[PDB]
C-alpha cells in the first residue's frame, strides 16, 4: 500500500477446515 | 550499571536471534502461490479494456459499475414487493389502511365532484 | 418570575390562582361583551385533520396557511406570507390571553380595599 | 498510497500541499 | 524490598508526569519541572539515611492530595488507548503445525526454514538440561536469571517462544 | 400510494440485501466494504421518495404485511409504522450512516476483519430502521434488543481489550434494566388492555396509564443513558471510534426518548411522568455537563458532550413538546457524529494519541480539521440559524415560558451555558496553542476517501437543519410571543459559555502552580457516581451470591 | 526513507520563552538541563497562530467581503422588480 | 494510518540526537557505545531524565527496572528496536 | 491421579497439621492461615489478601499475564470474582467516605428540591388558551346525547 | 490536611504509604529472598514443560485443581448443631421466601374481593 | 404410534448384526430418517386430540416433546463416537442398545392413554439414564448421592403410586381422556391434601424444584456427554408432562397448595442465577442455569392460565434445544483440554473462529433474544403472572437481568480473552463438531418462523 513491497508474513489460524 | 555481561550477550544473542528471525516473515517472489483460478471474460473484457483509462473511457467502466446495481438490487424487489403488494397484500382487508387525505378550501373531489365552502372573509389584516 | 415573585412573596390572594383562572364571574361589571365567532365550523376543522391543541379560534387562519403548501411542493417559499396572518392572529391572542388574566388579577386586587375598609 | 506522497517531518510544520 | 534508594526514583518520575499533565503547557512544564528539580537538589546532597530514610515519608504523603484527577497515560503501556487493543489479532506460533497442507503449499520456502528453527529446539534441548545444573543452587535457584551459550552453536536455555513470540502488528 | 408504500418498503429489504450475501456464496471478496455503501447510497435515494410523497400528502401508512400468530384474540405481525417519524428520521439516520459509510471504509484498514466490521455495522441499522417503523410493541421490542447486541460486539470488537469487555458489558448490564419497564409495560397493555398494536392502545385513550407509562420512563433511563443508568454512555469509548459515531452518538442513544414521543397521544395528560422525567432530564442535563466541565479525554469529553444534549431531549419531552423535541434529535446527530469523525482526523494524526492535553497547534497543521471543528461546536453552542440553534432556542421558548418546575428551569441554563464552555475547552487544546503531540510529526489527512465523507457531514449541519424545518407541516401553536429576555435568555445566555470559559481557559496561561480542589474532583471524577456504582454494587451482587 | 535530519543547533531559547525560564532560574540560581529540547514547540514553523477570536473568524475575511455583494443584489435584483 | 515504519538506522540518530540537545555533555566525546557513567562522567539522576526524553520523543512508557541498565546507547537502541521486533 | 493428602480437607486445628496447608499451596508457614473454624466450613485452604488482580504489577512476565497469576501460586478464594474483569480494589482517587458522600450530596440534594419547586413552579401570569365549542367537549368526543354544560369565553 | 485514607475492603492502601516497606529488615529480607526462590523453582519447574517440544497437550496444575476442588464443599467440613451459622445461615435461604407468602398472598385476597365487588378495572381485559 | 415404536426397535439388531465399521453409520442414517416420519404427528385437530387406540395418542402438545426426543437421539449419537472411539466394539453396541430403548420408553411415555401405563414408563425411563451415568461416568470420586434418589422415591414415585391407584378405585378410570368428562371437584380435607402432595411432589424433584435440585449440578457434573443431553432436552421435560396433565383433577385445591411451591421458583430462579456467576465449571453453570428456566415453568404450571401453558411449551423446547447444544458446545473445548473448569482455557475465538460463532450464537438465545422461542414463551409466561399478580414482575426482571449476565459471561470468559500460552492442543474444529451444533441452532430459529407448532394445545 503505502510502500512497494513491505510485506510481512501472517500467522493465522488454519482456515481450510 | 547495565546489562551483565552474560545478559548483555545474551541479549546480543536473544535479540539477533529474534532480528534474523524475524526476517523470516516476507516472502519469495513466488509466493504466496495461488492457484491459477478461472476468469469471466466479461471480466477479462475490463481487464484489457481498461488498460487505457481516457476521460469518456473511465466514467463509462464506473457507470458500468453502477448499472447493475439500478436492476438487479432495486428494480427486482420493488417488482417482487410491489407484486406481492398488489395481489397477496392489497386483496386483504385492513392489511393496509392510509389516513383519509387532507381537506382544505378551494378544494375539488373527482369522485362525488364535491366541493369545500369557501372560509369567511378574514377581518382583513393589514395584508 | 415578577409574577411569580409577586404572588407569594406579596400577597397570595390578590393574584388569581393560574390553574383555577378564569375564578370569577364572567358579568363582574363588564356588561354587552361581543361573542366571539367561529369562521370554520366543526365540519371543516374535522377534515382539516389538525390537532385539537392545533385547534382555536386562530385556528381559521391556520387553514389558509397549508393550502398553499401542498399546492407549493416542490418548493416551500411561496406561502410565507400567509403563515403571519395565522401568527399574527395567534399574537392578538396571547395578549388577549395576557388581557384576560388582568380582569381576574384587578379584581382581587380591587376587592381587597372595599373589604379592607368593610372591617377596618 | 502513491509512493509517501507526503515526507513526514521531525519536528516540524507538515508537510502539506 | 529494592530499598528506598531505589524508591526515591519511584516518585521522581512518576510525580513529573501528573506535574506533566498539570502544566500542559511546554514553558509551564520546564519551569515548573525547574521548580520540582530544584525541591529535590534541595534535599540531593542529604547523604543522612536516617533522614533520607525520614525524607521520604512526607513526600509520599504530600503527592497524595496533589495527584491529577485524570492522569496522562501512555498509550501502549497499561492502561493506555491502545492498551493490548491488537491482542485480539496476535496469533500463537505454535499453531503452525495445524496448518492444512494446501495452506502451508502457498509459503514452501518459509516452513523449510522453521524445520531447522525447530531442529535447535529440539537437539539442543537435552544440554540446555545440563547447562543450567552447573549454575543450579540446591534449596531452588535463588533467582529467575538466566545465563547465555558459553559455547558456538547452541542458545540460552529457556528461549523458544520469545524469539518465536509474534510481532507487535500482526496487520 | 401504491408507489409510495411499495418503494418505502425497499429500503429495509434493500438494506438486508447484502448481508444476505455475507452467510452465501463466494463471487467477489475485496469489494464487500463498497458494496454496502452504495447501498446505503442507494438507500437514501429511495429513503428521499418517499420524502416527496410524505410531505406533499402526509400519509402516514401503517401497513401490516403478514399474519404471524394468533393467541385467543390477539395477532402478531411483521408490520411497518409508515408515517412523520419514520420518513423524517430515517433520512437523516442514512445520512449520517453514509457519512459514517465511508468514514470507516478508511480508518478500519488495519483491520483484517474490517469485512467482518460490516457484517455487523449494517445489521444495526437495520434493526434501528425497524424499530422506528415498529406499529407493534413486540416487533418494537426486538429492535429494542437488536440495538442492544448489535452495540455488544461492535462496542466490543477488539475483544482483547478489557475495557471493551467490562465496558460492552457494563451497557449491556444497563441496557437490560431498561427493558424491565418494556417489558412490564407490555403487560399492562395486555392486562388492563388487550393488545400491542398502535391503533387499538391510542383510541382507548387509557386513563390510569401511570404504571405503563412509568415502565417508559425507565425504559429511557438506560437506553439513552440518562442519569441513574447513565455511566455505560461514555464507557463505549474504548472502542473504534466509527463505531461510536454512529451507535452512540445517532442512532441507539435516541431510542430511550423515541418511546415516549410515539406514545405522545398517552403521555399527555399523566404529569406525574413528565415531572419525573421533567426532572430527569434535570439533574442529567448538568449532571453530564458538570462533570463534563473538566473531563479530560477527547472521545469521553464528546461522550459527556452528547450526554447533555441527550438529558435535556427528557426535559423537551418533559415539558410536553412532541414534535419540537423530535428535531433536536437530526438536529444533534449531524455534527456531533461528524465531531466523532473530526476526533478520528485528530487522532489518525496523532497516532493513536487522545489526551487533550496531548494536543494543539492544529489550525494550520489540520486546516480541513479545523474546518468543521467550529461550525458542529457553534452549531451545538446553539449559533443563530445552525442545525443546533433551532431547537435550542425553540425548545427554551416552552420551558421557561409554559407550567415548569422552579428547581426544573434552574439547572436548565447553567448547564446551558456549559455545554459552551468544554467545547472552548476542546478547540482551544484541539486548536489553539502551539503544538504539543510527540516529536515525530505524522500528520497527513491528504486522503481524498475521507475527504468526501467529511465534505457530506459537513454540509449538512450547516444547511440541511436549515432545509428539515420548512417542510415538515404545522403541528402544534408556536409560542411566538413572550417576553423578549426570555426569547433572548439563550440568546443571552449563549455568549456567556465563550467568554466565562474563555476567562477560564486564557488565565490558566500564566505560570503559577495549581491547587488542588475537591470540586474539581468531584466533577472530574464524574461524580463517583461510576467510580463507586461500579465497584461495590457487583461486589454485592457477586460476593454474595455463594452464600 | 532517508529523513535527513537537520542541525541539532537549530533548536534554541532565543526570542522564545523557553529563555524566559532561564531568566527567571537566575533568581531560582538553576538552569533548564533541556534548553533547546523543547524549541521546536515554537520554532519550525509554529510562531504564529490565531487565537480564539481568530478560530471563529477564520476565513471570515472572503465571506464578509461577498456577503455585503450578496445583500446588496437583492437591491439590485429588487429595485428593478 | 497508512504505515508509520521503523528503520533500525533511521532510529540510530533518533535516539543519539536525543543526546544532541544535552546540556551536560559535549557532543563530539560522545559515541554510540559510550558507557554514560564512566565515558561520559554521568550520574543515574542525570540518566533518568535522558530516559524520560525518549518517551516523549517516542512515545511508549518505559519501565523502572530496565530503565535503569541501560547505560549504552546501543542498548537504548535495542531496546526501542526490540520491544518494537525492529530488526533492519 | 493426584494424592488424596494433597486436595483440600478439614480445618487444622493445631499448628503441626497447619504446616501442611501452608506447604501444601506454597505458602510460607507465616502468610497462611485459614477462616475461623465454624460451620462455615471453608477447608484447610489459606486467607488470602482480598485484593484485585489489576493491583499486582503487569510489567513482570507472568505465564498467564491475562490474569497475572503464575503457575503454582495460591488462588484467593474467590479470585474468579476479583479478576481484572470482575470487582476491582485497586487504590482509590478519593476519600472513601467523602467519595460515597460525595455522591450522597448533590443527588439527595436535587430530589427535594424539586418538591419545593412543585409547590411553586414557574410559568407566565396569562390566561387559558381558550376554545370554542363547550370547551372542546364534542372534540374530545363527548357524548352528542348529554350536552355539555354552556361555554362562552367571553371578549375582553 | 492530607487526611490518610481510611483503608476499606474496596480501596487497597498505596504502596508508598504502608509503614511496613520503608524499612526492609532481616524480617523482611529472609521472606522475600524465599519466596522468590520457591517462585523461581516454580517458573523453572514449569519453564521445562513449556519449553519442551515434547509436550502437546495441557498442563495439569496442582493449583488449579486444589481451587476447584475445595469450591465443592459438600458434607466435608461443618457441624450439624452449630448455633452460630446454622440457625442465622438457614435464614438466608429460608427468611426471604415466607416475606413473599405474605407479598403476593395479601394482593391476591385483596384482588379477589374487588373482583367479588367490582373494586378492581378489568373491563378491556382478557388475558389472563 | 406403532409406526413409531417398532422401527425404534428394528434399530437394535441394526445396531448389533451390523458390520463392525458401519455400527454407526446404520444407526444414525436410519435415525435421522425415523425422525422425519416423527413429523406427521402434527395432524391435531382444532377440537379434538389424536387417539389411536387405547395404549398410546398424542394431543397438540405431546407432540412437540416427541419430535424433539427422535429429532434428538441421532445428535446424541454424533458426539458420542469421539469418546467411544477406543472403546471396544461389544460395549459401544451395548450403550447404543440403551438410547434406543431410553428413546422407545420416552416416545411411548408422552403418548401414553393410561396414566398408570405413563407411570410404569416413567420409571422404566430412568433406567436406562442410571447406566448410562454411572456406567460411561466422567469422575470415580464416589458421591454416594443415592440418598437423593432414594428420596426420589420416598418422597416421588412411591406416593404417586398409591394416589394413583387410589383415584381409580374411586373415579373408576385412569385414562385421561375418561378424566377430562368424570373429573370431579377435589373439595378440601387433610386426605386431600395427602393425595394433592402425592400427585405432583413425584414430579416436581424431576423438574427439578429449588431446594431438591441437589442432584442435578452433580447428575451432570459425571455424565457423558451422551448422557447430560437427553438428561436436560428429554428427562427433565416428563415432569411438566405428568404436571400438566395430572392437574386436571386437583382443582380448586391448586388455588393455594401452589403459593409454596410457587414461591420457590418466584425466588429460587434468581438464586440460581447468581451462583452461576460464581460456578467454576462449564457443565455445572450450565447446571444451575438449567434450574434457572425450568423454575418458570413451575409457576406457569400452577397458576394455570392459557397463556401459562402456551408459554410453557416453548420454555422446554427452547430450554431443551438451548441447553443440550450448550453441554455439546462446552463438550467440544472438553474434546481438547479435558477439562470441565471455564478458566482453564480462554481467548478460544484466537483459535476456534467457527466455534465462537457457535457460542456467540448459543448464548444470544439462551439469554432469550428476540424473537426467537426461547423468549417467545418466556416473554409469554411473563405476562401471565401479572394478572395473577403485578409483583411478579420484579422478580422476572431481576431473573432475566442475571440471566443476561452470566450467559454473556461465560461466552466472554472462554472466547473474548487471550489465548493461555502453555495449551498447544488447540485443533481446528473438525466436520463432526460444527455439524453438531449446527444441527442445533437451525431449527432453533426456525420454529421462531413459524410459531404455531409449540404452541401447546390451548392454540
Ligand atoms: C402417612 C399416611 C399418609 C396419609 C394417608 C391417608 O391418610 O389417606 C387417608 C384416605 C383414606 O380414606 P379413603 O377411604 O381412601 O377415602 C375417603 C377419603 N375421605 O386415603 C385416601 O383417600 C387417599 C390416599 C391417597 C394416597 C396418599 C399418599 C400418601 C402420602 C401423602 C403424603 C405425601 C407427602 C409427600 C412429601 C412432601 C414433602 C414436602
Ligand atoms: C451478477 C454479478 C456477477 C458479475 C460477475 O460475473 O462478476 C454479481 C456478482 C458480484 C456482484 C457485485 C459485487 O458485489 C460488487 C459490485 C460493485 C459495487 O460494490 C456495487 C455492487 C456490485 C455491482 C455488485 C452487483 C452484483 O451483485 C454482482 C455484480
Ligand atoms: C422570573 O422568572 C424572571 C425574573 C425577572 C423578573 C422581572 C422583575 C423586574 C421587571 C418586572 C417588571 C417588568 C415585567 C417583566
Amino acid at each position: 500500500s503505502g510502500d512497494h513491497g513491505k510485506r510481512l508474513f501472517i500467522i493465522k489460524p488454519s482456515g481450510f477446515y | 550499571s547495565g546489562y551483565t555481561p552474560e545478559e548483555k550477550l545474551r541479549l546480543q544473542q536473544l535479540r539477533e536471534l529474534r532480528r534474523r528471525w524475524l526476517k523470516d516473515q516476507e516472502l519469495s517472489p513466488r509466493e504466496p502461490v495461488l492457484p491459477p483460478q478461472r476468469v469471466s471474460p466479461v471480466e477479462r473484457f475490463w481487464n484489457k479494456f481498461l488498460q487505457d483509462g481516457a476521460l469518456w473511457k473511465n466514467v463509462i467502466y464506473k457507470t458500468y459499475r453502477h448499472s447493475i446495481f439500478a436492476f438487479t438490487h432495486v428494480l427486482i424487489p420493488v417488482w417482487i414487493i410491489h407484486y406481492y403488494l398488489k395481489y397477496h397484500v392489497t386483496t386483504k382487508p385492513y392489511t393496509i389502511v392510509e389516513k383519509k387525505p387532507r381537506i382544505f378550501p378551494g378544494d375539488t373531489i373527482l369522485e362525488t365532484g364535491e366541493v369545500i365552502p369557501p372560509m369567511k372573509e378574514f377581518p382583513d389584516q393589514h395584508h | 418570575g415578577a409574577h411569580l415573585a409577586r404572588r407569594y412573596l406579596g400577597d397570595a390572594s390578590v393574584e388569581p390562582d393560574p390553574l383555577r383562572m378564569p375564578t370569577f364571574p364572567p358579568d363582574y361589571g363588564f356588561p354587552e361583551r361581543k361573542e366571539r365567532e367561529m369562521v370554520a365550523t366543526q365540519q371543516e376543522m374535522n377534515d382539516a385533520q389538525l390537532v385539537l391543541q392545533q385547534r382555536d379560534y386562530c385556528a381559521h387562519y391556520l387553514i389558509r396557511f397549508l393550502k398553499c403548501k401542498r399546492d407549493s411542493f416542490p418548493n416551500f417559499l411561496a406561502c410565507k406570507h400567509e403563515r403571519h396572518d395565522w401568527d399574527y392572529c395567534e399574537h392578538l391572542d396571547y395578549v388577549k390571553r395576557m388581557k384576560e388574566f388582568e380582569r381576574e388579577r384587578r379584581l382581587l386586587q380591587r376587592k381587597k380595599r372595599r373589604e379592607q375598609r368593610e372591617a377596618d | 498510497g502513491g509512493g509517501a506522497h507526503i515526507e513526514p517531518r521531525y519536528r516540524q510544520f507538515p508537510q502539506l500541499t | 524490598y529494592l530499598t528506598h534508594q531505589q524508591k526515591v526514583l519511584r516518585l521522581y518520575k512518576r510525580a513529573l508526569r501528573h506535574l506533566e499533565s498539570w502544566c500542559i503547557h511546554r514553558d509551564k512544564y520546564r519551569y515548573f519541572a525547574c521548580l520540582l528539580r530544584a525541591r529535590f537538589d534541595e534535599h540531593k546532597n542529604e547523604k543522612d539515611m536516617v533522614k533520607a530514610t525520614q525524607l521520604l515519608r512526607e513526600a509520599e504523603e504530600e503527592f497524595w492530595h496533589g495527584q491529577h484527577p485524570q492522569p496522562y497515560i501512555f498509550p501502549e503501556s497499561p492502561g493506555g488507548t491502545s492498551y493490548e487493543r491488537y491482542e485480539c489479532y496476535k496469533v500463537p506460533e505454535w499453531c503452525l503445525d495445524d496448518w492444512h497442507p494446501s495452506e502451508k503449499a502457498m509459503y514452501p520456502d518459509y516452513f523449510a526454514k522453521r524445520e531447522q528453527w525447530k531442529k535447535l529446539r529440539r537437539e539442543s534441548w537435552e544440554r540446555e538440561v545440563k547447562q543450567l545444573q552447573e549454575e543450579t543452587p540446591v534449596g531452588g535457584p535463588r533467582t529467575e536469571a538466566l545465563p547465555p551459550a558459553r559455547k558456538q552453536g547452541d542458545l540460552p536455555p529457556l528461549w523458544w517462544h520469545i524469539v518465536t513470540r509474534p510481532r507487535e502488528r500482526p496487520m | 400510494m401504491n408507489m409510495f408504500s411499495s418503494l418505502s418498503l425497499v429500503t429495509l429489504l434493500l438494506l438486508t440485501m447484502p448481508i444476505m450475501m455475507m452467510s452465501f456464496n463466494t463471487y467477489k471478496p475485496s469489494n464487500y466494504p463498497l458494496y454496502v455503501k452504495t447501498a446505503i447510497s442507494y438507500a437514501f435515494i429511495t429513503s428521499m421518495i418517499p420524502t416527496m410523497m410524505f410531505i406533499h400528502s402526509g400519509q402516514e401508512l401503517i401497513i401490516s404485511n403478514w399474519h404471524w400468530l394468533t393467541i385467543q384474540t390477539l395477532k402478531l405481525s411483521l408490520s411497518f409504522k409508515m408515517d412523520y417519524f419514520s420518513m423524517m428520521f430515517i433520512p437523516v439516520a442514512l445520512f449520517v450512516t453514509w457519512s459514517i459509510m465511508e468514514f470507516s471504509m478508511w480508518y478500519m484498514y488495519s483491520d483484517p476483519n474490517i469485512n467482518k466490521f460490516f457484517k455487523y455495522l449494517l445489521l444495526f441499522l437495520i434493526t434501528m430502521l425497524i424499530l422506528v417503523t415498529a406499529n407493534n410493541l413486540f416487533q418494537l421490542f426486538i429492535g429494542w434488543e437488536g440495538v442492544g447486541i448489535m452495540s455488544f460486539l461492535l462496542i466490543g470488537w477488539w475483544y482483547g481489550r478489557a475495557d471493551a469487555n467490562t465496558a460492552a458489558l457494563q451497557a449491556i448490564l444497563y441496557n437490560r434494566i431498561g427493558d424491565i419497564g418494556f417489558i412490564l409495560a407490555m403487560a399492562w397493555f395486555l392486562t388492563n388492555l388487550n393488545t400491542w398494536d398502535l391503533q387499538q392502545i391510542f383510541m382507548l385513550n387509557p386513563s390510569d396509564s401511570n404504571m405503563p407509562l412509568i415502565g417508559l420512563a425507565l425504559a429511557a433511563t438506560g437506553k439513552s443513558a440518562q442519569f441513574g443508568l447513565h455511566p455505560w454512555l461514555p464507557s463505549a469509548m474504548e472502542g473504534p471510534t466509527p463505531v461510536s459515531a454512529l451507535l452512540h452518538s445517532s442512532t441507539m442513544v435516541v431510542a430511550g426518548i423515541f418511546l415516549l414521543i410515539r406514545f405522545y397521544p398517552l403521555t399527555e395528560n399523566n404529569k406525574y411522568i413528565q415531572s419525573i422525567t421533567l426532572c430527569l432530564g434535570a439533574i442529567t442535563t448538568l449532571f453530564t455537563a458538570m462533570c463534563a466541565l473538566t473531563q479530560n479525554d477527547i472521545k469521553k469529553i464528546i461522550a459527556f458532550s452528547t450526554s447533555s444534549q441527550l438529558g435535556l431531549m427528557m426535559v423537551t419531552i418533559g415539558i410536553n413538546q412532541p414534535y419540537l423535541a423530535f428535531l433536536h434529535i437530526c438536529t444533534h446527530a449531524f455534527f456531533k457524529a461528524m465531531l466523532f469523525m473530526c476526533s478520528g482526523s485528530i487522532i489518525h494524526s496523532l497516532n493513536d494519541e487522545q489526551d487533550i492535553r496531548k494536543m494543539g497547534g492544529l489550525f494550520k497543521a489540520m486546516p480541513f480539521t479545523t474546518t468543521a471543528l467550529i461550525v458542529g461546536s457553534l452549531a451545538l453552542t446553539g449559533m443563530p440559524f445552525l442545525t443546533g440553534f433551532y431547537s435550542k432556542d425553540l425548545i427554551i421558548e416552552a420551558a421557561n415560558t409554559s407550567y415548569t418546575n422552579a428547581w426544573a428551569l434552574l439547572m436548565t441554563l447553567i448547564a446551558t451555558s456549559f455545554t459552551a464552555i468544554y467545547s472552548t475547552r476542546i478547540i482551544f487544546f484541539a486548536l489553539l496553542g502551539q503544538p504539543r503531540f510527540p516529536t515525530l510529526v505524522n500528520i497527513n489527512e491528504n486522503n481524498p476517501l475521507l475527504i468526501n465523507s467529511i465534505k457530506r457531514l459537513l454540509i449538512g449541519s450547516l444547511f440541511a437543519g436549515y432545509i428539515i424545518s420548512n417542510n415538515i407541516p404545522p403541528t402544534t401553536i408556536p409560542q411566538m410571543t413572550m417576553p423578549y429576555y426570555l426569547k433572548t435568555t439563550a440568546l443571552i445566555v449563549t455568549i456567556l459559555g465563550f467568554i466565562l470559559a474563555l476567562e477560564i481557559s486564557n488565565m490558566t496561561k500564566n505560570l503559577k502552580y495549581h491547587y488542588p480542589s475537591n470540586a474539581f474532583k468531584f466533577s472530574t471524577l464524574l461524580g463517583y457516581f461510576p467510580t463507586i456504582m461500579h465497584r461495590l454494587a457487583p461486589y454485592m451482587n457477586l460476593s454474595m451470591s455463594q452464600k | 526513507s532517508k529523513m535527513e535530519l537537520p542541525d541539532y543547533k537549530q533548536w534554541k531559547i532565543e526570542g522564545t520563552p523557553l529563555e524566559t525560564v532561564q531568566e527567571k532560574l537566575a533568581a531560582r540560581g538553576l538552569r533548564d538541563p533541556w534548553g533547546r529540547n523543547e524549541a521546536w514547540r515554537y520554532m519550525g514553523g509554529f510562531a504564529n497562530n490565531v487565537s480564539f477570536v481568530g478560530a471563529l473568524l477564520k476565513g471570515f475575511k472572503w465571506g464578509f467581503a461577498a456577503f455585503v455583494v450578496a445583500i446588496g443584489a437583492e437591491y439590485y435584483l429588487e429595485s428593478q422588480k | 494510518s497508512d504505515a508509520p515504519p521503523l528503520t533500525l538506522e533511521g532510529i540510530k540518530d533518533r535516539v543519539l540526537y536525543v543526546l544532541k540537545l544535552y546540556d551536560k555533555i559535549d557532543p563530539e566525546k560522545l559515541s554510540v557505545n559510550s558507557h554514560f557513567m564512566k565515558d561520559l562522567g554521568l550520574d543515574s539522576l542525570d540518566q533518568v531524565e535522558i530516559i524520560m526524553a525518549m518517551e516523549d520523543e517516542f512515545g511508549f512508557e518505559i519501565p523502572d527496572i530496565d530503565a535503569e541498565k541501560l547505560m549504552c546507547p546501543q542498548e537504548i537502541v535495542d531496546y526501542i528496536a526490540d520491544k518494537k521486533d525492529v530488526y533492519e | 491421579h493426584i494424592t488424596k493428602d494433597m486436595l483440600p480437607g478439614p480445618y487444622p486445628k493445631t499448628p503441626e497439621e497447619r504446616a501442611a496447608a501452608a506447604k501444601k499451596y506454597n505458602m510460607r508457614v507465616e502468610d497462611y492461615e485459614p477462616y475461623p473454624d465454624d460451620g462455615t466450613g471453608y477447608g484447610d485452604y489459606p486467607k488470602l489478601p482480598d485484593r484485585s488482580q489489576q493491583e499486582r504489577d503487569p510489567w513482570y512476565d507472568w505465564d498467564h499475564p491475562d490474569l497475572r497469576l503464575n503457575w503454582g501460586e495460591p488462588m484467593h478464594w474467590d479470585l474468579d470474582m476479583y479478576i481484572r474483569n470482575r470487582v476491582d480494589t485497586s487504590p482509590t482517587p478519593v476519600n472513601w467516605n467523602l467519595m460515597c458522600k460525595h455522591l450522597f450530596g448533590f443527588v439527595a440534594f436535587m430530589l427535594f428540591m424539586f418538591w419545593v419547586g412543585e409547590t411553586y413552579p414557574a410559568y407566565q401570569p396569562v390566561g387559558p388558551k381558550q376554545y370554542p365549542y363547550n370547551n372542546l367537549y364534542l372534540e374530545r368526543g363527548g357524548d352528542p346525547n348529554k350536552e355539555p354544560e354552556p361555554v362562552v369565553h367571553y371578549e375582553i | 490536611s492530607f487526611p490518610k485514607y481510611e483503608a476499606s475492603r474496596l480501596s487497597s492502601l498505596p504502596t508508598t504509604l504502608d509503614p511496613a516497606e520503608y524499612d526492609i529488615s532481616s524480617e523482611t529480607r529472609k521472606a522475600q529472598a524465599e519466596r522468590l526462590a520457591i517462585r523461581s523453582r516454580l517458573k523453572r519447574e514449569y519453564q521445562l514443560q513449556y519449553y519442551d517440544p515434547s509436550r502437546r497437550g495441557v498442563i495439569e496444575d496442582p493449583a488449579l485443581v486444589r481451587w476447584t476442588y475445595a469450591r465443592s464443599a459438600n458434607i466435608y467440613p461443618n457441624f450439624r448443631p452449630n448455633t452460630k451459622t446454622s440457625l442465622l445461615g438457614a435464614l438466608f435461604g429460608i427468611g426471604p421466601l415466607v416475606f413473599w407468602y405474605y407479598v403476593f398472598k395479601t394482593d391476591r385476597d385483596r384482588k379477589e374481593k374487588l373482583i367479588q365487588e367490582g373494586k378492581l378495572d378489568r373491563t378491556f381485559n382478557i388475558s389472563y | 404410534m406403532l409406526k413409531y415404536i417398532i422401527p425404534t426397535i428394528m434399530l437394535m439388531p441394526l445396531t448389533w448384526l451390523s458390520k463392525n465399521n458401519m455400527i454407526w453409520v446404520n444407526s444414525t442414517a436410519h435415525s435421522l430418517l425415523i425422525s422425519f416420519t416423527s413429523l406427521l404427528l402434527m395432524n391435531q385437530f382444532g377440537d379434538n386430540s389424536l387417539n389411536f387406540s387405547l395404549l398410546f395418542f398424542s394431543d397438540s402438545l405431546s407432540t412437540p416433546l416427541l419430535i424433539l426426543t427422535m429429532w434428538l437421539l441421532p445428535l446424541m449419537l454424533m458426539a458420542s463416537q469421539h469418546h467411544l472411539s477406543k472403546e471396544n466394539l461389544t460395549r459401544k453396541k451395548l450403550f447404543i442398545t440403551m438410547l434406543i430403548s431410553l428413546q422407545l420408553f420416552l416416545i411411548m411415555t408422552f403418548t401414553a392413554m393410561e396414566l398408570i401405563l405413563f407411570y410404569i414408563l416413567f420409571e422404566a425411563t430412568l433406567v436406562p439414564t442410571l447406566i448410562i451415568i454411572t456406567r460411561w461416568g466422567n469422575q470415580t470420586e464416589r458421591l454416594n448421592a443415592g440418598l437423593y434418589f432414594l428420596f426420589y422415591t420416598l418422597a416421588g414415585s412411591l406416593p404417586l403410586l398409591v394416589a394413583l391407584i387410589y383415584i381409580q378405585n374411586t373415579v373408576g378410570s385412569l385414562n385421561f381422556l375418561m378424566l377430562q368428562y368424570w373429573v370431579q371437584p377435589v373439595h378440601n380435607s387433610w386426605s386431600n391434601v395427602f393425595m394433592w402432595l402425592a400427585c405432583m411432589m413425584a414430579f416436581m424433584v424431576k423438574m427439578p424444584l429449588y431446594g431438591l435440585h441437589l442432584w442435578l449440578p452433580k447428575a451432570h457434573v459425571e455424565a457423558p456427554i451422551a448422557g447430560s443431553m437427553v438428561l436436560a432436552a428429554v428427562l427433565l421435560k416428563l415432569g411438566g408432562y405428568g404436571m400438566l396433565r395430572i392437574t386436571l383433577i386437583l382443582n380448586p385445591m391448586t388455588d393455594f397448595m401452589a403459593y409454596p411451591f410457587i414461591m420457590l421458583s418466584l425466588w429460587g430462579m434468581i438464586m440460581t442465577s447468581s451462583i452461576c456467576l460464581r460456578q467454576t465449571d462449564l457443565k455445572s453453570l450450565i447446571a444451575y442455569s438449567s434450574v434457572s428456566h425450568m423454575a418458570l415453568v413451575i409457576v406457569a404450571i400452577l397458576i394455570q392460565t392459557p397463556w401459562s401453558y402456551m408459554g410453557a411449551t416453548a420454555l422446554m423446547i427452547a430450554h431443551g434445544l438451548t441447553s443440550s447444544m450448550l453441554f455439546c458446545l462446552a463438550n467440544s473445548n472438553y474434546e481438547r483440554i479435558h477439562s470441565r473448569t471455564m478458566i482453564l482455557a480462554r481467548g478460544l475465538q484466537t483459535l476456534l473462529p467457527l466455534m465462537a460463532t457457535w457460542w456467540l450464537l448459543a448464548s444470544l438465545t439462551n439469554l432469550a433474544l428476540p424473537p426467537t422461542i426461547n423468549l417467545i414463551g418466556e416473554l409469554f409466561v411473563v405476562m401471565s403472572t401479572f394478572s395473577w399478580s403485578n409483583i411478579t414482575i420484579i422478580l422476572m426482571g431481576v431473573n432475566m437481568v442475571i440471566t443476561a449476565l452470566y450467559s454473556l459471561y461465560m461466552l466472554i470468559m472462554t472466547q473474548r480473552g487471550k489465548y493461555t500460552y502453555h495449551i498447544n492442543n488447540i485443533s481446528p474444529s473438525f466436520t463432526r463438531e460444527n455439524a453438531l451444533m449446527s444441527l442445533h441452532i437451525l431449527p432453533l430459529l426456525l420454529l421462531t418462523l413459524n410459531p404455531k407448532i409449540i404452541l401447546g394445545p390451548l392454540y
